[PDB]
């Protein structure tokens, strides 16, 4: 089993400014970390695969990047369609497991 | 890709061929007309008498030396039915080695080369083979060549030479080319085995200019050798009709000698860039060993004649007084700083 | 154009049995893979089991391992999860949804979910 | 033969190996001395059908990334699947396969 | 028969008889004990952990009927991974990598397999192992792996080094990522040593995996009357697995050598800008210490006159200077 | 004719003949007795080690029937390998290559082998080989090659060469990380020697195992004159040795360079250390022996006067311009 | 059809000579850029053109022997018509294969030219 | 008219031949300066007439 852990739980911002989201993997997944967009009574939304490339028809304001590992999800200019709840998934196994989640609020 | 025509040149006459080499101090043709039974050789100055030589049945080797005579070549190509591009490029010699198929011929270029010791530049000359029916027509800028093998097997009935057509003796006409070739190589390793010698031991100014000059030189012959690997590779894959079929595999030989020659070609190359990043290694070497020595000697005095000078001067407010024995004093704490500053350079591992 | 639809959810009583059902259009269950994410009220996402219906490849939760069952009719194009003795921690909102394979490195290998479905609630 | 087999892969899986994700179309440009046709579509049905036209016919498929186009028109054709996985890796050098 | 090996710690002898109905498992210290397995129909595994007691492995041999060649051959453990075909057995030669993250170093451990009958005779270097996993799935019913002969036990032991040669890949592949952030970050000097030492053990990984692609093929390419064909293609899955194995490890030696010339890129440029700064501050206090020391000499000949204020305007004298060569500089866009 | 081997000792003929049934060794000293074993139906083995006497090597060619020209390519021995393909029999060379110790150079051994009949004759020109194992496995009834014929004993002969060459790749490894050892912990000037030392060596390697891949590819490219069949199976595995064995020489060539460049690069870093410090000390000590010279020039009036007894107040003034130049090269990485 | 694979082939050579001539002007630039103003960011694109120009001839040596294969052993599909079509783009490959050659050997040179005009500089 | 282009771009083309023979008495020049004195004007001379002929053969490839 692989567990993701993010941080923070919960997340605070205004409009236009700069929003980081942080993923940390148990064991080691090589890059396959996905970013999700769930805004609240609808399904997810793909924005980031393999942890650095963006997904088609998502605005270019998300991004990914990989550090070991350690994955972040940043989204350069906050807009009001971005406050949401964002998950990351490792798929290097069959057996794929989620984040806990990070609610991004006004 | 379509249509050949003799290119138009600005400052010449429309139907001009000028030969383009620079040797003009000879001329010669030589004939070895040779059978199963009997060979018949000779030499002369007269075109005419190697005319007639066209519709032999026996397998024909006309040599033609001197090609800055460009009357004699047209007249042996309007004779034997080459067309005057063909010709333009046999007098071209700013070229490189290329093959060529006609219906009636087949037309390749090649080089030979003489490297010469002393004076470490390479100088090519430009032959030029064409294999018609029963003749082989060989072009050449001066005298000096690398067949004479080939001479004394048809003279000596040495080898199958004799019993079989043109198409052997073109073989044995590029093997001989091939051969000299491994020659030259050999000698370009002993220059290269005598600059890692000097490079290694004894390395001065010169060694720039000498090793420069043996990378431009296999630059040279390396520009020089694929082409004629290539020109191998068609005349043994292509197999025109003028081949017959049976001396295919003697081609193939061809093709792994000058397949064996560039991979020795590149192998110079690279212990020649191996050789120049030695010699930089070297100079950057010598040049930390002389300003290490410029900065110690630099940080040792400086700052103590700075400290020196502090007190060299006078002031209305100074200790003017010895003391306790000032000026030995003083003497003692400049050498303590040296001392200081030798022990730390030594900690640093330097002189 | 391609969409996942999801049928099949409702109350159940603890330890009973029910199939979802997942009806594809825009694409068919044989070239890609189906997957199930449940989500629990007031929880995040969680990976229920996987399958790829040109092979008989399945994989399952640890969770949910042997109690829930996997398959697709190719014929129907439709991807089924028959989920038994089922509790209460079992309740959730499950999502159906299809991903891709993606290529890092030669021995390494990643799916993406593109397309997901409406969702349905089982109690 | 056979496809080759990956671990972290169900057997038989055909992947694009790629990173462009981004459009996808088929235009088919059928001619003959005479006339010609230019047809640009999304879909895959309306571009099979030229397998047995006797006058050349030149489909152009952009974006990889559509596995199931590409699983779809090798099996039209007869492709082998080893071809469609050579086809799919992006990671290769030139080569030429001749087949039946 | 000498040990040639630098492990001599530990003895241990694991033995696992399994068929379709149940189970054994017992670590038995007694040689003695195990002889008696080679007769059973029911496939079975017997582990030696530790080879350099010796006459452990020269018993064992000379019961199973192993030639004494093959016996040196499993002794020797600096031997290239390779398989050799007999009529009563087939001999195997693999080798063991375990990489530490903490501390980046390669180290290579030699396991060697006998199927004889129903045998698969494991033998050891050392403590610690691979094959957890099909001690698992044999310990509890979970796969084919309890319906099928021993052939297909060697097979399961073989994907099981695969597999964790698959996660030692997936280590590199951490400590790849983190250094070339590292190089584009921060460069620095042990870096380059890194940078140099995994290059190494990537070459050395190239080199060890060869073998073992050899030993794949040659087992399912040219199926011997003891591997049985019903277990080929299980064969030539793991030979396609090391096929990846070797592609990734080219993938990486060709990124990581990148890596090496950055830091070779990014230096040998440091001379220019404090050669100037030397330059221009010595070239402006040379002829300004030449002065004030040629009119500082005392040399009391000059008249003692002050003048109009001698020392102030030598000091304009000083600044005039400074200002001109400074202009000369700026002229010059030093 | 001429013998261009520099090797005059002792020269032994060892033959040895086996069969499924039994075998023979007899080391002899004289060439007659080995001159019977030319048409037996069991294949031999013959190992004509020294040819420092041409009239041995001249009449067991006569005997059995070989071109004089094989006989002076036999003598001839700075020749790159070859294989050739007579209508009776088949001629082959190979180099043997050993790599010493404390002095970094290779020696090279030319062995020629010729397969005709049921016999294969080895010519070496002094004791010691590389086909101990093949000795080893006819001795003890081990394989298959009692079996086979003479062509599995040419197959044997060649592997065993690889695998001597895969051994040696192994020991210049090692020089090379004891190189690395040097490069890295003690850069000196002899490093330069040592580099190109090693790139000499690994340059006469390819020269040395690129005619060999040629001559297994030959020997593998069908064309069996004869070659019983069912042995250019076997030889297809020495072949893809022979690519192995090459990718690991030019791997080696590319870690050496890099060595190479790393070296070039520390050097330039030590240049630039002694730049930083020359300019460091330069630049803080020149401009306040300027300040000395003008604070201090020898007039006989002073303006400034005991202003409040200012010479510490200079000695401050010179404190302040040295901290601040501190902090002027503190503020880059300097 | 084969004529149509012959035109394709055809035009991704020519494509692959335009290419070539935009390497020519890099090349141009990146010399001029070392003689006058050597930089670090010199030496870094004089490095990036030789790992560019490494994988040009990678890729375009195999095209070599793919248009051989095409039009040596004609097999069914190319009609005989056709092979001499291949030919000319069989001597356009060769032509490439020179000049990335040439190429490499002109970047070999800025390498050496790099460091001759920063030890100019460090003599003035 | 077509005849006429060709003879304006025949013009253009003789301009160019009367170039190139002002461009090699000048490399014959620099040449022989460049073999007999290492002045600091020759390099600045033989860059100056190497950015012209790269000028050159831009203009004279298309
Ligand atoms: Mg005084």
């Amino acid at each position: 089993d692989i567990q993701m852990t993010q941080s923070p739980s919960s997340l605070s911002a205004s409009v236009g400014d700069r929003v980081t989201i942080t993923c940390r993997a148990s064991q080691s997944v090589s890059s396959a970390v996905a970013w999700y967009q769930q805004k609240p009574g609808k399904a997810p939304k793909l924005l980031i695969y393999s942890a650095s490339s963006l997904y088609s028809g998502v605005p270019s304001r998300f991004s990914g990047s990989r550090s070991g590992t350690d994955f972040t999800l940043t989204i350069s200019s906050l807009q009001p369609e971005d406050f949401a709840t964002y998950y990351c998934q490792q798929s290097s196994s069959s057996l794929i497991t989620f984040g806990q989640g990070t609610k991004v609020e006004i | 890709m379509e249509e050949k025509r003799l290119s138009a040149k600005k400052g010449l006459p429309p139907g001009t061929l000028v030969y383009t080499g620079k040797y003009r101090e000879d001329f010669e043709i030589e004939v070895m007309n040779y059978s199963i039974e009997e060979f018949r050789e000779f030499k002369t100055t007269d075109v005419e008498s190697v005319l007639p030589f066209r519709d032999s049945s026996t397998p024909t080797w006309i040599n033609i030396t001197g090609i800055h005579r460009t009357d004699v070549v047209q007249r042996v190509g309007e004779f034997f039915g080459i067309h005057p591009l063909v010709l333009e490029d046999i007098l071209n010699v700013h070229q490189r080695p290329k093959v060529e198929f006609f219906e009636n011929y087949v037309f390749i270029v090649l080089k030979m080369f003489t490297y010469d010791k002393n004076l470490h530049e390479l100088e090519s000359e430009q032959v030029s083979l064409i294999l018609t029916k029963n003749c082989v027509l060989m072009f050449q800028e001066k005298i000096g060549d690398v067949f004479d093998p080939v001479r004394e097997r048809i003279r000596y009935n040495r080898g199958i030479i004799r019993k079989k057509r043109a198409d052997y003796l073109l073989y044995s006409l590029i093997d001989a080319l091939v051969d000299d070739y491994f020659v030259l190589l050999e000698k370009i390793d002993d220059e290269i085995d005598v600059l890692e010698e000097e490079v290694l031991e004894r390395p001065e100014k010169e060694t720039v200019q000498r090793t420069h000059q043996l990378k431009r030189n296999l630059v040279e012959l390396r520009k020089t050798i694929w082409p004629l690997r290539e020109v191998l590779s068609s005349l043994y894959r292509d197999v025109p009709p003028l081949i017959e079929k049976e001396t295919v595999p003697y081609f193939r030989d061809v093709y792994d000698h000058t397949i064996q020659i560039a991979d020795t070609v590149e192998t110079f190359r690279d212990i020649v860039s191996g050789l120049l990043d030695v010699y930089l290694s070297s100079v950057s070497n010598k040049t930390n060993e002389v300003m290490k020595v410029l900065t110690i000697i630099a940080t040792i005095f400086m700052p103590l004649t700075f400290i020196a000078g502090i007190y060299g001067m006078n002031f209305e407010y100074m200790p003017e007084l010895r003391w306790k024995w000032g000026y030995p004093v003083v003497l003692a704490v400049m050498g303590v700083i040296a001392v200081i500053m030798v022990v730390y350079f030594k900690k640093k591992k330097w002189l | 154009e391609v969409q996942l639809v999801e049928s099949g959810g409702g109350l159940v009583q603890p330890g009973g049995s029910l199939r979802l059902s997942c009806a594809a259009s825009g694409f068919n269950v044989s070239y890609y893979s189906i997957h199930w994410v449940r989500q629990a009220p007031g929880k995040g996402l969680e990976w229920v089991a996987s399958i790829s219906s040109s092979s008989g490849s399945t994989s399952y939760a640890d969770s949910v391992k042997g109690r829930f069952t996997i398959s697709a009719d190719t014929s129907k194009n439709t991807a089924y999860l028959q989920m038994n003795s089922l509790r209460a921690e079992d309740t959730a909102v499950y999502y159906c949804a299809r991903s891709y394979w993606y290529y890092i490195w030669s021995y390494s290998y990643g799916n993406a979910m593109d397309y997901w479905g409406q969702g349905t609630l089982v109690t």
